[PDB]
């Protein structure tokens, strides 16, 4: 896989070129908001339950027939495994933003997941309504300022909408 | 690739779990080093031209006989001196790459893999990159924990040659 | 589904003979016992909804904050107190399928599995459910031995939250 | 496999309902009948070397070619293979009368077996003539007023006839 | 040895676990059977004697060169007579054994055992005591699920010799 | 393993006789109890995890130094290990109590066990004190006389002490 | 035991290697944020009186019936009381632990293995516990990445629970 | 393994109390030197061929035989196994200065090393002579004024120095 600095190295590599002052200070400003980050990656994971929760409560109330008999998370193993489902793409993504890009998100997780949706009978577009949530309830989690020195986080909070986004767009 | 960053992700995904407290700690060990890894290879990235020129110097001052001996591997003429000033900015390039991405990753796959082979095949003397990259090593001008980063990974270098 | 009879007939298959003596005497224990059950089963289907609605209120006073703190996961407006009748309403209605099957086997796949993520997801503790459980156990009117299987059934609701 | 309780209980979960008085009171009238129930399958177990030999000795009766140089059940391996397969019949039959449901006797013994007589040269047919006329010796047994306490057996008798008439039209 | 209630016990001692419900049922339903078991064992020990002398002259009366034809392995003489009723004895004893015990242990166990190349070698016909477990079978005076589970046994005698 | 019916037909099948009418007449007693002796099999489950608290907390009342540092079942570990062995010995005594014989339980849970735990350093005498303390409490919740119909339990309730005292000879 | 150090060191040497950069910088992620890590342990060590029988209170306060209800596993009476200071107690002093030691380590060893039996065996709700320690997390005192550290090991134990 | 917070917490476990004042300050005493550890493991990871070459001149100047003809370290395989002995033995003493605690040491390199040594006829004496000779040159280039912040290093140096004397001692 690869992580931000991995990406440019890689692209330098492939030109033969050193890093040009534009990726140098794209590296330094990942460097210098690398704490935000890692707030990102804990709050993330330490509220992973609740974030789960609200996108699943969100969801359910937007499509009740999910949770209706006949419904595709009606039992309790299918419950169980949509959740899973959920709290899989939500790690992903939180690896996504600890490595500052997409690689680990797209190669051990999206790939081929449409497909998988489609042979599963899962409705892949509930599964991407249900990502979208969860990216509301994240990003509510990430920038609440309470109990943590404030600050900007703008940056951050776009790049992770953006993992989200690309892991709704992977399914729907 | 092989970064800290990457083998934290790896690690947490061979068990099939979030980043533990642990995981957090050591890419926040990576982050806080990283300040002065950057500073160390935006130094030596300014300073390009005129660290290789000054080490292919060195190299020939040290060796003369690099500068005399005609032969295709040598720097008698203007080939050899462009060649060896592209060897000597290979090696430092590969070592910005290493301390931007914060591990020995860059030189390990883009350097060392293979040197040995090419070195022996050219008849490249690999003492002739050790010198190269000693000067530039007390020449980056850097100061604490950047020219510490900077020493590291060119010590990195020089031990594949050795 | 795992059933005393279908565990006789397994039995039997897996050495390709007919149901020896034992099976039968073990299939007549199933159907002796199952006069009990049957009674059991009607007796909590009949009074369902007295004994949900009895076991969310009997959660409500044992627990007060369930109906006075904030939060989608706790029962302060009509929303929670609905979803928590259907959940209770959800655990007696796999305790009758149970009874009626005669074992375990219901619970086990309709409820017990998976149900520890379920609850560790939504923020709903188990002591809740317990004390739910222990309400209807208290509460059916139950007599003799249809009394003893609906408590035996409801004790292995109990042991999975615990 | 399923039993009548199973199988009520598996449509009542699909469809996220308690059971009605209908099927309360149908597996209560299975739990009272269940001696009577027990009985037949005690009966049928215990005679099944009967059943099948009356069963065998009117379908050869009637189709004498059977067991004539040449029939399909001529040679002492050719009719011992046969009488296995009514004994095996059998046994999924009382399987499917001690459970209360069929679906033993479908899936352990009814499925691809046309296929496999049609591959392996028996006259499916000749095997439905049996399955039947084991079906009149097994309920001539069950319902032997002799040596039981007596009682209206019919709806146990209709019972096993439906499996055993499910048997004989997989073949036929 | 293999009777219900010890194979019960293996299959909860098996799974390292407590007695299941299931298994409690199966175990009541040998109770319930062990009734008409015990009576069963009762009436046959009682009437014993009787039973294998007539036994015995069923078997004479239906094969009537056992009294006739000399040699050894008939009944001819007095020690013929004697060692048939003592083998009939056998068998009607560890028939009560198994009716005892509730399974066919004891009869797999210290009956049908070897007994194949007992009857070979000593050319005892084994229809001869397929006949006498008939004649038990006729004339035990039980009736209802008593005279079942006799006749379940005996039955299960019979089939070992055919 | 043995059952009570299975050692008196061993001990009638070594001497070659039948049974006499005193065993009989016991194993008849037997099955006349039969449901009393399922009730106690059942009590004693399915309130498992009360009698080990009750006896625990009795030994621990008693030998305060078992729950201080220091004792041999002070931390978590050594601790849930003393629950362990106090409901594996439970569970062997229930096994022997629904068979009517001691055999499951000397030869299963019982034979080699003192050695084991001088081998470990576990005291035995306090293990076996425990095992007297699960007697007591188990004797308790058995003979409880409500919710079930009154009765004299006094044979069952002596012969199930009578293997809680082999249990506790055993390792004392 | 199980801290970042040592597993920095068991990865050398299972490679049979000197210490890699990469493990010297997250050694020092652990030493940069073993000053939080230390800040809270001392915090809550000179604060373990006051803050478990805070706890205790507030598990009181919210479950009433701990305080009302006859049984040995509550606490109506004194004895109860201590009891379950005393488990609060355990609870925090093995977070204390795990502070030190800068990982699960000390919680996965000292509390949460074999806990699930012993509240099981005792009857001891896990929200009990799980109240406690909400309501030690809302009452340490401590400020910014101390609060930080201890509220991280505090939903660890809470995780454990749930 | 161990290292100084682990030793700490496991005798504190064993006790059942919480730390006193003393222990968490001498714990955060080493938090505070932390940067200095590792400064004296990087300095002797980095320059470990530099120590060993060192320890190896001084103990080849007083013990020549060691390289002349007969002597155990003469031929090429003899000088690298030394080599290799030397270099094993520092990475062991630089884990120990990581870990701030000498378990690892003890465990992994040191215990049943005296009976290798003799039962391969390698001099321990000489050994232990070459360990006190890299713990010379190790202190010498860890005090290394040059290029660092200038402070007190007296205790660190003093710790490393017991664990070379810790190997010392185990072999002579
Ligand atoms: C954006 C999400 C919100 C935000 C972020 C923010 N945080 C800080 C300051 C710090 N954050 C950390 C975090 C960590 N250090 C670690 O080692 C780990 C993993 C174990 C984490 C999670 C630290 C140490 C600091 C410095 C001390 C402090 O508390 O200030 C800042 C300010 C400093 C900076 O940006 O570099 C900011 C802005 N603040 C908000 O308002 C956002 C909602
Ligand atoms: C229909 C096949 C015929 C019939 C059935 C019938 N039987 C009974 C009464 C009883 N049947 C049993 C049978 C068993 N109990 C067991 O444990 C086992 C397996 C080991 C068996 C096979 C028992 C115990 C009884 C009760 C005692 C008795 O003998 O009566 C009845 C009457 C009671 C009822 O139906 O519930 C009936 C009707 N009678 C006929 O005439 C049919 C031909
Ligand atoms: C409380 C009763 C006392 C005590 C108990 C204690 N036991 C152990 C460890 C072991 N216990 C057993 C016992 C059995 N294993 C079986 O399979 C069976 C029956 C089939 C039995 C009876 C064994 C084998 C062990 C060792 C292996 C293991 O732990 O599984 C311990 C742990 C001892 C230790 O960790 O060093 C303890 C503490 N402790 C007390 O204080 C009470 C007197
Ligand atoms: C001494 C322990 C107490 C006592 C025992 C007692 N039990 C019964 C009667 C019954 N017990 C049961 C329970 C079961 N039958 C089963 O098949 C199973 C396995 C699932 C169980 C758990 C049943 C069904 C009966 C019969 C129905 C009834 O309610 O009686 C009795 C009654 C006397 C008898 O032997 O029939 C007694 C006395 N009663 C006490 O008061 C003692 C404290
Ligand atoms: C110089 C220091 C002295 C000396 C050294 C010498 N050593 C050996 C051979 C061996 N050395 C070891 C030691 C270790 N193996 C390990 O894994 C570890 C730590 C985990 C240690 C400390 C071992 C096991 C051997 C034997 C197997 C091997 O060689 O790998 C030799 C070679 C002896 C021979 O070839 O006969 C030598 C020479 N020699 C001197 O003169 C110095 C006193
Ligand atoms: C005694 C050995 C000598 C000494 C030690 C010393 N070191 C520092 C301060 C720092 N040392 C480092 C080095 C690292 N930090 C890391 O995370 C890593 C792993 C990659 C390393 C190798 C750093 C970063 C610092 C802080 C920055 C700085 O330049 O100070 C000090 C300063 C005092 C302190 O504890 O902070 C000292 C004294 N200095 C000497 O003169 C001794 C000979
Ligand atoms: C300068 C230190 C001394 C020296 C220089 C010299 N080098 C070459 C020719 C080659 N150098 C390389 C090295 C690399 N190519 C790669 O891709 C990498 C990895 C990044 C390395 C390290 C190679 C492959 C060649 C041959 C092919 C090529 O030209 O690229 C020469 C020319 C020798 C020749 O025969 O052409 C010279 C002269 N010689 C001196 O005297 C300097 C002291
Ligand atoms: C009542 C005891 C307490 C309580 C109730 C409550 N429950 C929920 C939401 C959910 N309950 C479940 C449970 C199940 N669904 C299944 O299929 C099964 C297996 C049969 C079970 C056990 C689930 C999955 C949810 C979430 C999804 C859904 O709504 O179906 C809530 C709502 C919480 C929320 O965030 O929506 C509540 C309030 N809360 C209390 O305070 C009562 C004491
Ligand atoms: C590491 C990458 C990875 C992914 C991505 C993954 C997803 C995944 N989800 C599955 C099932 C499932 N996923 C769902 C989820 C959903 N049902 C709904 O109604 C919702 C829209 C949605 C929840 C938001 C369900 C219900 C199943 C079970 C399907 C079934 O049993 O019929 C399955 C196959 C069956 C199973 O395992 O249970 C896979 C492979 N597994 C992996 O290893
Ligand atoms: C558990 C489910 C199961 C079934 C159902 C089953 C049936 C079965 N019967 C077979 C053969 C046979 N079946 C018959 C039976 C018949 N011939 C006649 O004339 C009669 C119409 C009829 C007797 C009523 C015969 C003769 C064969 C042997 C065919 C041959 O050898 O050519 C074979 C393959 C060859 C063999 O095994 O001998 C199978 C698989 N085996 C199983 O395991
Ligand atoms: C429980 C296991 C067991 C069995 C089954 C058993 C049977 C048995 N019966 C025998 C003899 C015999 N059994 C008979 C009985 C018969 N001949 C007739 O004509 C009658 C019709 C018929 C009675 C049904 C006779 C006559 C002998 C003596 C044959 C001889 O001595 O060669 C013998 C030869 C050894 C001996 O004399 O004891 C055995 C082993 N012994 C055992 O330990
Ligand atoms: C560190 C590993 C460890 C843990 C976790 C532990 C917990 C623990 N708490 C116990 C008792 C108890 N714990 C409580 C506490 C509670 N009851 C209430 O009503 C309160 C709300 C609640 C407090 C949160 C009580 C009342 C008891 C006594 C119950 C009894 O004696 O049966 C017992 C039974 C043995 C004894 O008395 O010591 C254990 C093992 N012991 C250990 O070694």
């Amino acid at each position: 896989m690869l992580d931000a600095f991995a990406k440019v190295v890689s692209q330098a590599d492939t030109k033969g070129e050193f890093l040009s002052s534009a990726q140098l200070d794209a590296l330094s400003n990942v460097v210098k908001d690398g704490s935000k980050r890692l707030d990102a990656v804990n709050r993330m994971t330490s509220n992973a339950s609740t974030i789960v929760a609200n996108a699943a409560r969100s969801l359910f109330e937007e499509q009740p027939q999910l949770i209706q008999p006949g419904g595709n998370a009606y039992t309790n193993r299918r419950m169980a495994a949509c959740l899973r489902d959920m709290e899989i793409i939500l790690r992903y993504v939180t690896y996504a933003t600890l490595a500052g890009d997409s690689s680990v998100l797209d190669d051990r997780c999206l790939n081929g997941l449409r497909e998988t949706y489609q042979a599963l009978g899962v409705p892949g577009g509930s599964v991407a309504a249900g990502v979208a949530k969860m990216k509301d309830a994240a990003i509510a989690i990430v920038n609440d300022p309470n109990g943590i020195t404030k600050g900007d986080c703008s940056a951050l909070v776009s790049e992770i909408a953006s993992y989200f986004d690309r892991a709704a767009a992977a399914v729907a | 690739m092989k970064t800290p960053i990457t083998e934290a992700i790896a690690a947490a995904d061979t068990q099939g779990r979030f980043l533990s407290n642990t995981e957090l700690q050591a890419v926040n060990g990576r982050f806080e080093r990283a300040a002065a890894s950057m500073e160390a290879a935006r130094a030596l990235t300014n300073n390009a031209q005129q660290l290789i020129d000054g080490a292919a110097n060195a190299v020939y001052q040290k060796f003369p006989y690099t500068t005399q001996m005609q032969g295709a591997n040598f720097a008698s003429d203007s080939r050899g001196k462009s060649k060896c000033a592209r060897d000597i900015g290979y090696y430092l390039r590969i070592i910005t790459y290493s301390l931007v991405a914060g591990g020995t990753g860059p030189l390990d796959e883009y350097l060392i893999a293979g040197l040995d082979e090419i070195n022996r095949t050219f008849d490249l003397s690999p003492s002739w990159y050790v010198e190269a990259l000693k000067y530039i090593k007390a020449n980056h001008g850097l100061s604490g924990q950047a020219a510490n980063e900077a020493n590291t990974y060119i010590d990195y270098a020089i031990n594949a040659l050795s």
